[PDB]
This record gives structure tokens, C-alpha cells and sequence, in this order.
């Protein structure tokens, strides 16, 4: 008997991840965000392609951050986002698209900070270039690695 | 407008007064299945009671015909006072597969 | 792995066969994922023999239309599982392996108890043939009121709500998920009020009129005191929320209404957390095979009337599974397994849904004699009260009785029965239009 | 209908509130649904009985899907009875059919409704009371291979594991009796390796002897005879079993001094799911209200942080007296369990010797390590399979008695154990 | 008022690993070697190239993370004997390069005389294996 | 110490708070011994945590108008108390503290078992509905007479005296504090002759008649063989004299009459040594809501017609106590604690002065529909017999409950209704003069 290939096909409850572009760690140029390109969809997989130099960090599939358009990556720490917790400051990846660059008084909005790259709430509304607000603050994971990642045969208990 | 207290009596006693075209359509269900029809009269309809006196047999002369309808008039008139059944009978599964009365005291 | 999955394995006749639905996490192939269902529900992932007790995959079948979905066939043998104990068949078979991670979703959508395993089981205590025999009621689909408002009536107040459905020819009437014991209403006290109206309404009119007393309870000391009492008021049903007391209770109390001629009247209340997801749960077509071999002479089995063609084949193919000795193999209509049930007893299936006066046509043909039809769960009553409410809820019945046992085909001539049974009586023609 | 979504009522202190997960069919609008999971939830004499909804919160992250806070009225249940909870709550609620998923996160039974029941038979305290075993989380293998084992060889099996300093040895769910292994025969010979491994090493060591039967006369009959070997521990699978044999063991294991292991077999038929079920933290509520002094919390493992933060909700939901409403842990409403006593949270997965420091850090004090679950064994055998899990125990206890941050210190106070123990040398790598 | 979003990353399938992606197949046994493996940086998941780079984002699953080198595939379901009635349409092969070692019961890439090929094989061939192929995923519909 | 006297605590709604009524000695200040009846009900005078078991203080309120006095209201916490233990609230409260030396006299007025605590307990048996739908008397305050003479009479004279009240419209009829079984008049006999009497008295005149057989017994086993025989005898009423017997020979009849269908009269034998000083004892609504909390359908809440303005405020602060569901906080009308009965069931107030007929108005409308009225106990019977002595009871009550039910306010038009219901009754109007 043939055995029967892994044919997988993606359901429509679930939703499906998005590459995001990443640059370096904070300090950064004002320079090094507005080289980074538009990055579009090669269907049906989101099937991305590029020929320069950059780092890209897939993030899983939420609501706000799926229905974005220019999602970009600048990883810097927790202290750079205010205190919220009894937590150390820990690494922080953030993500901020290019395109929202509004007024909003609870939202954050990446700014230019004399050609450098900051994070700044925003009351009254500046003459400063907005570099877009942005979508989600992630940290890294805290896990036990191989048995979440490698290992399949468990069980819930 | 109300219910009124009536006493009523088994599976076909919330219609009207069954008349004797209606029976002989009611047993031809009965027959026609396989089934063995039969007579069974009773002094009083009682809850407590749950057994009615069988009618000569569970009568049977062919797979379709008037078997039980001749039968029934034939008791009412020698019991015309008794609660007079029509049941049929399965053997397979092994209950009756109707149970209603066609005459009343 | 794969020694669990044995493609070649005929299963033998006393096996316990298990259609599971299996939604695998990609990049687990189906043989692994099934030699995986059949790995934690037996013999985990040498001190024993292996191949005696394990638990095989032995066919596939993808479903179709779907992908990343199958439905595992494993085989159980036999002496793996406890004589007498639906509580160890799922322990067994459905107890350690939902969880398991290379698995997005499980069903257990049938199983097969053999006819060697059947007969550990009791069965229900009373048939659809016993019970029909206990209450003298043949040849229609008997009735069951279901006593609204459901919360804060007292006891007296509750039977006087039995007794008007109890008069107008309704045979049961049920007594509620909600209802065991509450501080307005205490059981000893619903159990009397009951009784009381009962031996009122069966008195009056010469039928054998009955309630569902509700005995489930919290322990199982507290659940059969609550039944030797309805035994001791001379009840000729009890009733039990089976899913949320569990089989072990169930078969404490199907073992003790087969020894004291109850009726039982299984509920399945908190069914719809395990049947009712089409991809993960247990099919509720094994939760009917299990309680058929637990007690019950009576099980909701719903509704038909909201439901299209394939959910209402799948519908009528457990209200075979637990009324009917030999059923066969028809996926379509949702059995996987052909069950032999070796003269075991057979089960109601009651109905229960938003049903009325205009689904008489409908609960008589779909269910047939060997059948309960609930009442007022979703439908908004009648304007003359209960007695004349009850009426028109039998009054309907014994016309689509009458009209099936004279060739009309209820189908297509059913909505003329009604009507013209709606003249003969006045408490079923106010009752005609909602 | 829509007078069952009262968003002005603020609960009371004496309701039993109730936090769905609706996930509506599309065209139902968030009020109409959540005014319909405290419909048929209820009364299908009708303002002071009713369920009603008081609060929407839909779910971040996700549209179609929001928590309806139900708050059902003290005096609609059974005193005593999480079977009338069951019943009256998730009865007739989740095949509704304008709801395309609903699934029950969170309950909270007031300080007016636990009064009622039972809780555990024994707590933490009363538990580690009864088995002098103090400062530190208790072990247990499970026999492997399940099935087979007859009663003598499974017994020579639970003699093995118990030499080698394990606390206790669970029976498996699918071993009740079964004709290669009786109960009367299993707990026999389980009960004679047992005075036998406590007679050679003295600590209290006992087996979780299954006592889930078909009946409930033959599941008193089956712990009344686990009574008279005398023994510490019985085990009750809850779900398949059901909560009036759990509640009728629980009284029972209250009133005979007999410890109760909690199994959650047939739990993940029942939660597994994230949009649809009973999930598992008022299943913890609901054995605790009726009774265990252990439960299956699983394993915090193989976990991230989220689904390791929501494990850790339950195991404080049934451990710990007060527990604060932490929407982000999982734990929906405030739990004030009013002194009842605790349940033990058992780690049951595929834990193994180097998940020693996390499990002491995580699972605290009051807590069972199961082992075997998914693990090749070890290579040599179960009393040193035994001794590598108890040597590893304790030297992470060691180590936290003595300040070290077994987060980061962890994987040196094995390594430096494996040089003062032979057993756990061996099962270091593998 | 400071107020911030963080909406981590908190259930299973919450792990979506850079697999790379080659050209639509017919294709040679070169650009399954020649494509260079992944150096994650493991706080982050960071992945970088200098070259022409190409890669696909798959969700991550307890087979796609446990594997050590997974590198995915353009291709068709005609390669793989199916027997629904589902059309043939796109599949992206995830091709485990790092499992070279032959089973009997499931699917590897070996390069057909310099041609990479999907087959089953039944007995281990003399033509060498390059790869296991983990999962052939499919489009939501 | 002063660590038990927290003015600040604001209590929580699951503590068991307490009103007692220092009377300290003097030099003894009023913080001081209020802190001490907060010390010996609890932790008395490191090896646990003292500030979650210990009794606080947190109110003290001088009593107006006597010095030397206040009410020291204590917060003993939920988890100091037995679960379902009344017997346990009386150990830990009015235990050790009464007999402290610092104080010359100590009241406990009044005491809140919180809704946590009342739902570990039972209740009455049947409350005031249950008890009335058992009885199937509705919308009038039940009756009583008393069997006078108490002592002397044999069993069959004792029963003939039984069925004579009872032919005439009276309800229940009392068995007497001393008669539980004594040389001249044994239980089994008694309680066999008054079977037979009401039997004869429900046959002939159709309502449920009842009587409170005295069940109070030397041992709770010869007490529950003397209700197990009045079960068997299918009497509707037991009695219990539950400050002699106690509370858990009370509690365990509580029990029993719930699983058994019994009602349960509770007389307040032995009460006045502890609730009729004014400045020491426990006063009666700690004893109303001590035995709300176990069982009684009924309890003897004396009289209202001998005493003042102010005795009677707070003789129908304690029948709302034992009657309502939520009583609010008044101390005027006596009750220091807001009471929320969490629909634990009512408790019947039962009217057991020296009343006779001309008291029918003012006890229909001083106590309301949810009571009893019993006679014979200092009023001198009746010139005719029996029968008409409680036909006089009976006519004189059903004019002022018609009286009552059509507006004509019985407190000023009371004593024209008994004189118009003399004119239609020949046996009140021979009763209309004494």
C-alpha cells in the first residue's frame, strides 16, 4: 500500500502568518527605515523574495498586524516602552508600519529623532516627521525547548 | 373556554367516535403489515387493569381480508356493555402493535 | 511508530471496534496519527506480549470533500476492557488521547461494542416492548409536557402544572435539567406534589400516566434515595441527567430500576459539549451506544424538524443505534459500524425540540411508534392553559396515529389531518394557528 | 427577548457567575447571543431566577468571538451538587444553535456556594500531614507498560518503582479490572509491595489504586477493600466516572481517611479545543468542590508562556485559598474559596530527571511529579529510574533550600548530583 | 497617561519558522544543496541573507519546528498519487533535508538522474536521497 | 489586650457577627470587656496566625438611657465554625463567655449568620409554603388547642379530647411540654390513640388535620424510634422541645422530618431560663434564628396581647426573623443585624398565650396568614365541651380573616366581626361572654 502524502491545506478559522522586515538594534538612522522597500505577496503563500542584504522575522497572524501594509522591525528592550509590570527590562521586539502616521493620544508613534529612531506618546499633536504607529510589542518566548518544538507525541496530560 | 373532566381510554380515544368504515381501514394497517390482528373486551377501562379478555382467538384466515371486522360486531352483539378492543399482535418484536377501543358501554 | 497501524488487521468479531475523526497537525501523515489513536488508548509509547493488547489501526478512509481529515478505524480486542463498564470503554478509549498534541481536533464519531460485550451490560431496564407493556400505551409515539416556567415554582404549584398537562391525554411530562433540589423546591417535597397529581390525573382518565422525577443528584447515596422514594410513590419513571452524573451513577441506576421496575428516562444534559463541534468531541452516536448498554428507556435525541437531509439522516441514525437490534453499516446515514445489539432492549427516542401541533405530520413519520414526543421546550404554550394545551398536543397525535395506519402518506397528507382534526376539537383549533 | 442582557448589574456577591467564550454564527449581534447563553442556560417567578448577562468584554486579538459574563443566581442550584452546576450551566446551552462555538472559560462559585459542598477530603496540609512528607513535591512513576501486567507482575513492578525513594505509583485509567488483572487481585498485590517498599525504605510510600467502576456500589465495594489493605491513596477517573461517583468518593475518602487522586481522563474531549467546550479551569473548580486532594494539571513543559500561564491559572485556582481576577493568567473572576482546603497540582507529562529545577520553581512545594508519561524510561530499570527522579527531587530541593536560583543555577545542581548518585548518572543524558 | 500594546506571542502555532523556498519545479539537484541553510538568531528568530534570498512563512508546526534543515518547494499535486476528487492546484513541498535516512512509509526527494523528484520507494533505491518531505501544504480555499 | 477590639473593621458579608449586651463590672471600661467577650469565644488568652480566627470587636454603641451597659458588637469569622453546626455556633459564641468574672451580667441580643453559613444548614423541614401546601390550608393563620388537663389522662381520653377539638374546624392540637410518655400515658399508646383521632377527625370533616405528637425523648435513638412510629402512623407533625433536648437532638430531627416528610413543631421548653432577663441570657431571636437554622416548621413565639408597645416591637422582630427572607436592621423593633436568609425556608410564629375569642382580631392582625394560633393554654376553656370550644375558635378566626380580606381594618372595626359572627354561630355566641 502507498502511503498517503501530508496534504495539508490551510482552514479558514486559522489564520496564517506574515514576514515582517526587521533592521538592527536601537540606536538606529532615520535613514535605515525609509530604505526599506514595500514588500508584496507572492500568492498563494506569501511566497517573499528579496536580493539585497536584510533580516526578516516571520510573526504569527493577528488581526491588527495581518490587516497592515508596510510592517517593519526594530528590535530594541523594554525600558524604551514604558514600565508596566515588576518585570526587568528584557528585549522587546517592536513592530511599527510604515503607513499610519496619524494623531493618536493612547497609540505610540515612531518618530524621526534627529536622523535616529526613538518610541514617544503623543498629546498634542508635533511638527515632527511620524514614522507610522505601531502595530505589536512582543518579547521573546520562555520556554522548555524540546519538548514545545520537537517532540509531537505528547499529550495534554 | 376549558377542558372538561372526561374520562377517555386509550389510543384512539381522543377523536371522534370511530365508525365502521374506519376500522376496516384501521386493520388493514394492521393485517397488511404481517401482523396479527385479535378482539379483546373488558368490563371497565381501569389503570390498575392491564389486561382485557381475548375474543375467541387472535383471528387469522388469510394475508388480507375481513377477518376481525365481522368479529367485532359479532360481539357487540353478545357483549353490548363491554369495552371492546381491536390489538394487533407482532411476533418478531413481540408486543402489540395496536391497541384501541371500538365500543364502549 | 507504525506497529499500531495494521492495514491488513480483519477485525475480529469480539473486538471493540472505533471510528475516530481524526484532524492531524500537519506534517503528521495519517498512519502515524492513527497508530498514534490507537498508541494512547492502549499500550503507551518486553514485560507483557504487545500484540495481544494493543490497540490496532487497521483501515483509513479519508473523509471526503476534506483534507488533513480521516477517520481512524482502531480495534480494541476485547479483554482490555472491563465487563459491564461503559465507564472503562471511555477511559479506555476516549481517556488519554483528545489531548495528544500531533492531533488538532478528535471525534470519536462510532464504535462497535460486540455482541461478546454487549452482553456483560444490562442494557435498559425496560425495552421499547417492556415499557410499552408497563404502561399499556401501544401503537403511537407516547407525549411528555415540559413544565414552564422552569424556576420558582414550589412544589404543589409544579404538580398543579403536571396535573392540567397530565389530564388532556399527555402521557409523561417532564421534569427539568435545572430541577434536582433548589431552595424553593425540594425534591422530597416535588417527588409528593407529583404523586399527589399523578394518582390524580391517572385516576380521572384510565391511562397510566407517569412523570420524569428528576433522581439525578450530587452523590450516588443521594441519587438512590431519591429513586427508592419515587419507587416507594409508586412512579412508574424516573428520570436522569446521564452526562452530567456520569456512567457510573447511570449504571448504579440502571441496575437499580431493572431491580425495582422504574422506568428510566435518560437526559442529556451537557451532551452538546461533546457532539456538537463536527470536528472534535464524541458523536453523541457513541454516547447513545453507551447508554443503551447503561440504562435508559428513554433518550433525547432532539429534533428533526430544524435540520436538512444529512443532518437528519445522521439524526435518524442513532435513533436506530439505540431502538434497533441489527443496524447496518451506512456512512450516510452516519453508522460506521454494522451493531449487532444481541437482543438487548432497545431505547425511546424521544423528541424534543421547538416542536407543536404542526410537526405531528412530521414526529410520526421521522420517529416512528417506538418513539416520545416532548413538548413546550421551545414553543410559546396555548392560550387555554395546559389541559386544553395537552389535548391539542394529543388530539394531533392520534390523528397523524390514525391518518399513518391508513396509507395517507403524512409526508405530503399530513397538514390535512391536522386540519380536519382541528374541527372535531375546540382546545386544537385555538391551538391551529400558532 | 434581550431582558436577559442586563449590563447594569453589577453581580452579587452571592451569585454564581459564569464566563462564557461565545463565538456567535455570523449575523448574530454580541448582545442577542450573550442574552441567549443566559437563556436557555435558565428559564428558557422569572426576575429573581434567571440567568442573566451582565458584561460583554469581547476577546482582543479577535473579531466574531467575546466572553458573556452570566451571572445565575445562588438559589436556582443545588446545595451540594456540582452536578446540578453542570446541569443547569453547560445543560442545554452549547447546542444552541445561534452560537457557532461556545465554550464555559471561567466560574465562580461565591464563598456562599462552597460552604455547601465538601472540597477535597484532605488538603495540601492535611495530605502531607497523613504522609510525612514535607518540603518538597512528590513523585510517581506509571507502570509501564499499561496493559498486560498481571497482578503479581504489576505489583512486582509498583515494588520497584517505590524502592527507589518514589512517593507514589499511579494505577493507569484503562486498569480497573480486566480479565489478565482483577482489582481484588491488583490491589492485593499492590498493597503487599507496598508494605514491603515502605517497610524497606520507611517513608510513607503509596499506590493511587483505581477504584472507577461501573457501579457506584461497585466502586464503594472496590475503595472499601482499598480501606481495609489499609492503604494511604485511592484514584477515581472524574469525567468518565462522573461527578456524583466523584462526590460520593469524596464523602466517602473524607469519612474513611483515604487520600483521593483526581484523574482527568476524558478531560481533553471536553477543553482541547479553544473555542468550543468546558475548559479545564472549572474543571478544576469543579473537583475541588467535589473532592481530590490531587488533580492532573498535566505539564507545564512543553508549554509557551501563555498556555503555561493559563496551566498555572488553574493550579492556583485549585490550590491556593484567594485568587485575584488575571484575565491574562486565564483566571476570569476573583475566587475566594472560603478555606477550603487545596488540591495537589500532579505534573504528568513527559517530564523526565533535567525538568527537576523547573518543576520545584514552577509547581512549588504542593505538587506530584508523575514521570514515564512520553519518556523512553531509563536504561536501567525503575528502582534506578526511581532514584535517578528522587535524587534529581531533591537535589533541586537542596538547592532550594539553600537560596540558588534554579532557573539559571538548575542544570548545575543536577550535574553535581550525577557525581554523588550512580542512578542519576545514567539517566543525565538519556 | 502611558499605555502600551503587548499581545505576545502565548499558544502552540505561535512559532512561524523561515523555511526557504525555491524556483517552481522542474528544477536540478543543485538548488536544494545550493541554497544555504538557516543561522536563526535564536531571541528573535532572526534570518538574513546578502544574496538573492527567497523564503516562504509557514505557521510552525510540532514537525515543521522539530525539523533541523526544512527548505520548501514549489510544486503541483500531480506528483503524489491522490485519490480525492479535490483538484490539482498548487502545493509548497516542505522538504526536510536534514532526515536523509530511507523509511518505507513516507515520502523523500531523491534527484532523478539530476532532476529533483518526489516519489515513494519501497525498497532503498541506488539513486541517493536529498531529502524527507515533513508536509505539502495547500491554499485556504 | 485590646488586639480583639478593632473599631475601624468594617465586617465582612461572610462573618458571624454578634450583638451581645455588657454589663461589665466596674473599673472594667467598655472597650476592654468588649474585647474580652471577643477573646474567650475565640483564640483565648505564633503557632498559628491569630488575625484570621480571632473574634474583633468593632462597635460598641451605649445602650440609651442605661449606663453600665452597651452592645458589643463581635465579627467571629466564617472558618471558626462547624458547617451545619448550631451546636457549634452556641460552643464558640455563648461557650466560655458568660461566666467571665469582668462582667456582671452578658446578652447575647442578636446574631448574623451570614448567607455562606445558612446554606451549610437545612433549614425547617418544610417552610411556611411547603408546610402549607402539605396541608392545604391557605390564607389564614392555622389553630390550636391545648389538651387540658396535661397530666392524668390516658391515652384513649387523651384522644377522645383530640378528635373533639379537632372536629371543630381546628387544625393542629398540641401534645403538652411534660407528657412525652410517663406511667399513666406511654408514647406508643399515646401516639396510637391520637392516629386514630385524627383519622376519624380528617375522615369526617375533610381538611388535614394534624397533631404535634411530642416526639422529645431521654436518647436520639428513642426519639427517632418515636418519630419513625409517628412516620408509620402517616401523621403530618411531630413536635420536639429543643432547649431541653438540644440542638443536635433538634438538628438530627431536622434531618429526619426533611427526609421524611414530617413537619416539625419546635416548642420553646426550657427558654425562659435565658431570654426573659432583660440584662443576661441569650434572647430569643438568637434562639429563633438558632433553630431557623435547624429545623421547625413552627415555633412558639408566645403572645403579642399582654405587653406594651415596645414588648411587642420586638416580640414581631423575631417572628420576621424566623419568617422573612431579608430583614433589615432596626433596633427599635429589636433586631441588630440585617438578615439575609439566602431563601432559607420561613419558620410558622405560633400564637400561644392565655388567648380565646375576642384575640382573633388582634392576632390576625398583629401576626399574619403565616402563623398559628393555639388556645387553651390559660383561658378556661369553654361551657359546651370541646367541639364547640373550637368551632368558637374556628368561626371567631374566619371572620377575621374575612374581615381582614375586605378592608375593615381589625384593630379598630376587630371587636364588631366577633360580635356579627356570634349571631350565625351559636356555639361563639356562648363563648362571645368569657
Amino acid at each position: 500500500p502507498a502511503p498517503i502524502p501530508p496534504f495539508f491545506r490551510f482552514d479558514t478559522e486559522d489564520e496564517l502568518p506574515r514576514i515582517v522586515p526587521v533592521v538592527g538594534q536601537l540606536p538606529l538612522k532615520a535613514e535605515e527605515l525609509k530604505a526599506v522597500p514595500l514588500v508584496e505577496e507572492i500568492e498563494p503563500f506569501r511566497l517573499v523574495k528579496f536580493s539585497g542584504e536584510q533580516a526578516w522575522v516571520a510573526l504569527p497572524g493577528w488581526q491588527v498586524l495581518l490587516a497592515a501594509e508596510d510592517p517593519v522591525t526594530i528590535l530594541a528592550t523594554s525600558d524604551r516602552f514604558p514600565k508596566q509590570n515588576q518585570t526587568e527590562p528584557g528585549p522587546v521586539l517592536v513592530v511599527v508600519d510604515r503607513s499610519q502616521r496619524e494623531w493618536n493620544d493612547f497609540s505610540y508613534f515612531v518618530v524621526d529623532h534627529d536622523g535616529e529612531l526613538d518610541f514617544q506618546w503623543f498629546e498634542t499633536k508635533p511638527e515632527f516627521p511620524i514614522l507610522g504607529k505601531v502595530i505589536i510589542l512582543v518579547r521573546p518566548r520562555r520556554i522548555l525547548d524540546e519538548n514545545v518544538t520537537k517532540d509531537s507525541w505528547q499529550i495534554d496530560e | 373556554q376549558t377542558l372538561p373532566k372526561e374520562r377517555r381510554y386509550e389510543t384512539l380515544s381522543y377523536l371522534p367516535p370511530l365508525t365502521d368504515v374506519q376500522i376496516e381501514k384501521q386493520v388493514q394497517y394492521i393485517l397488511s403489515q404481517g401482523y396479527i390482528p385479535a378482539v379483546e373486551f373488558n368490563e371497565v377501562s381501569e389503570p390498575t387493569e392491564l389486561y382485557w379478555t381475548l375474543w375467541k382467538l387472535p383471528l387469522f384466515g388469510a394475508k388480507t381480508s375481513r377477518e376481525v371486522l365481522a368479529e367485532v360486531q359479532s360481539c357487540r352483539s353478545q357483549y353490548p356493555g363491554h369495552y371492546i378492543r381491536v390489538v394487533g399482535f407482532d411476533n418478531i418484536k413481540q408486543c402489540q402493535i395496536l391497541s384501541f377501543i371500538v365500543h364502549k358501554p | 511508530r507504525l506497529t499500531y497501524y495494521t492495514p491488513d488487521y480483519t477485525p475480529k468479531d469480539t473486538d471493540i471496534l472505533a471510528a475516530f475523526r481524526v484532524t492531524p497537525q500537519p506534517g503528521v501523515p495519517f498512519e502515524e496519527a492513527a497508530a498514534a489513536v490507537a498508541a494512547e488508548s492502549s499500550t503507551g509509547t518486553l514485560l507483557t506480549d504487545l500484540d495481544r493488547y494493543k490497540g490496532r489501526c487497521y483501515d483509513i478512509e479519508p473523509v471526503p470533500g476534506e483534507d488533513n481529515q480521516f477517520i481512524a478505524y482502531i480495534a480494541y480486542p476485547l479483554d482490555l476492557f472491563e465487563e459491564g463498564s461503559i465507564t472503562n470503554v471511555l477511559t479506555s478509549i476516549v481517556g488519554n488521547v483528545f489531548g495528544f498534541k500531533a492531533l488538532r481536533a478528535l471525534r470519536l464519531e462510532d464504535i462497535r461494542f460486540p455482541v461478546a460485550y454487549i452482553k456483560t451490560f444490562q442494557g435498559p431496564p425496560h425495552g421499547i416492548q417492556v415499557e410499552r407493556d408497563k404502561l399499556n400505551k401501544y401503537g403511537r409515539p407516547l407525549l411528555g409536557c415540559t413544565i414552564k416556567p422552569k424556576l420558582g415554582l414550589s412544589a404543589k404549584n409544579y404538580g398543579r402544572a403536571v396535573y392540567e398537562c397530565l389530564r388532556g391525554g399527555l402521557d409523561f411530562t417532564k421534569d427539568d435539567e435545572n430541577i434536582n433540589s433548589a431552595p424553593f423546591q425540594r425534591w422530597r417535597d416535588r417527588f409528593l406534589f407529583v404523586a399527589d397529581a399523578i394518582t390524580k390525573a391517572q385516576a380521572e382518565t384510565g391511562e397510566i400516566k407517569g412523570h420524569y422525577l428528576n433522581v439525578t443528584a450530587p452523590t450516588c447515596e443521594e441519587m438512590l434515595k431519591r429513586a427508592e422514594y419515587a419507587k416507594e410513590l409508586k412512579q412508574p419513571i424516573i428520570m436522569h441527567d446521564y452526562l452530567t452524573a456520569g456512567f457510573t451513577a447511570n449504571t448504579t441506576l440502571a441496575r437499580w430500576c431493572r431491580d425495582n421496575g422504574v422506568l428510566l428516562h435518560i437526559h442529556r444534559a451537557m451532551h452538546a459539549v461533546i457532539d456538537r463541534q463536527k470536528n472534535h468531541g464524541i458523536h453523541f452516536r457513541v454516547l447513545a451506544k453507551a447508554l443503551r448498554l447503561s440504562g435508559g428507556d428513554h433518550i433525547h435525541t432532539g429534533t428533526v424538524v430544524g435540520k436538512l437531509e444529512g443532518e437528519r439522516g445522521i439524526t435518524m441514525g442513532f435513533v436506530d443505534l439505540l431502538r434497533e437490534n441489527y443496524v447496518e453499516q451506512d456512512k450516510s446515514r452516519g453508522i460506521y459500524f454494522t451493531q449487532d445489539w444481541a437482543s438487548l432492549p432497545g431505547v425511546m427516542a424521544v423528541a424534543s425540540g421547538g416542536i407543536h401541533v404542526w410537526h405531528m405530520p412530521a414526529l410520526v413519520e421521522i420517529f416512528g411508534d417506538d418513539s416520545v414526543l416532548q413538548f413546550g421546550g421551545g414553543t410559546l404554550g396555548h392560550p387555554w392553559g395546559n389541559a386544553p394545551g395537552a389535548t391539542a398536543n394529543r388530539v394531533a397525535l392520534e390523528a397523524c396515529v390514525q391518518a399513518r395506519n391508513e396509507g395517507r402518506n403524512l409526508a405530503r397528507e399530513g397538514n390535512d389531518v391536522i386540519r380536519e382534526a382541528a374541527k372535531w376539537s375546540p382546545e386544537l383549533a385555538v391551538a391551529c394557528e400558532l
